[PDB]
């Protein structure tokens, strides 16, 4: 629940979704 | 000043060429594809990232560790082009946040941290996965 | 990929992206990024307002690789024959950009690299003295930037 | 002549441009 980890896990997910398209 | 005038010609003509679908240089093409992907990334996921950069509470004393923690978690289990786009967008958002909070001194520091991470920790993957040229073909 | 300029190129890649993101939010990475932006915007506005100046340059000028240099130099010498102002300098950049695009359209691609050099030489040799006397590029950004 | 024709147009347009925003 650390702010750094929250933004990073959103960056990763979104990053991976972006990569797939 | 002579060199600055050359760079001004190069920037103007690279822009005018790209407006018509032509390319001044490979470097110009990588920069353009990266700008476009960053715009498209922020367009699609803006709402999902609302407040998340504000929530990091950027200060000169905490910016470096916050930057490293984010990028280390982002690439913790590997690299792909989309995460690299996310990395650049994250750095840009962090820079805009610094100026907004009157912490302009962070911009040049953030730029250096990004270049260091790119040079040392992303370039090996990039070399193995087609180079920036493959990024342009998939994202340009 | 090419190894010989990786360190500098990766730095320029970061700077370019951050310059762009800052500009999109009303900020400037540096004085030079601001000059570049103001010149791109002024050139866009000049070509928007005076589009017909640029029509069919290569056929009107009969541009060929063998005649391009003399044609380019004759136009710029007449443009500045009786003095310089910032508006004429924008016309000079916009003219060079149009000549490059239309040379490529007409399959004379080698002319882009030469025009760029001819432009830089004229800027350094014939326009820079006036620019220094009239406030430098920072004054152009003052007068023409946003 | 074509060089002079276009250059004079550019000159006239450049001065008008110069007059507007500065």
């Amino acid at each position: 629940m650390r702010p750094e980890i929250r933004i990073a896990q959103e960056l990763r997910r979104x990053g991976d979704e972006f990569n797939a398209t | 000043m002579s060199q600055s005038n050359r760079e001004l010609v190069v920037d103007f003509l690279s822009y005018k060429l790209s407006q018509k679908g032509y390319s001044w240089s490979q470097m110009a093409a990588v920069k353009q594809a990266l700008r476009e992907a960053g715009d498209e990334f922020e367009l699609r996921y803006r709402r999902a990232f609302s407040d998340l950069t504000s929530q990091l509470h950027i200060t000169p004393g905490t910016a470096y560790q916050s930057f490293e923690q984010v990028v280390n978690e982002l690439f913790r289990d590997g690299v792909n082009w989309g995460r690299i786009v996310a990395f650049f967008s994250f750095g840009g958002a962090l820079c805009v946040e610094s100026v907004d909070k009157e912490m302009q001194v962070l911009v040049s520091r953030i730029a250096a941290w990004m270049a260091t991470y790119l040079n040392d920790h992303l370039e090996p993957w990039i070399q193995e996965n087609g180079g920036w040229d493959t990024f342009v073909e998939l994202y340009g």
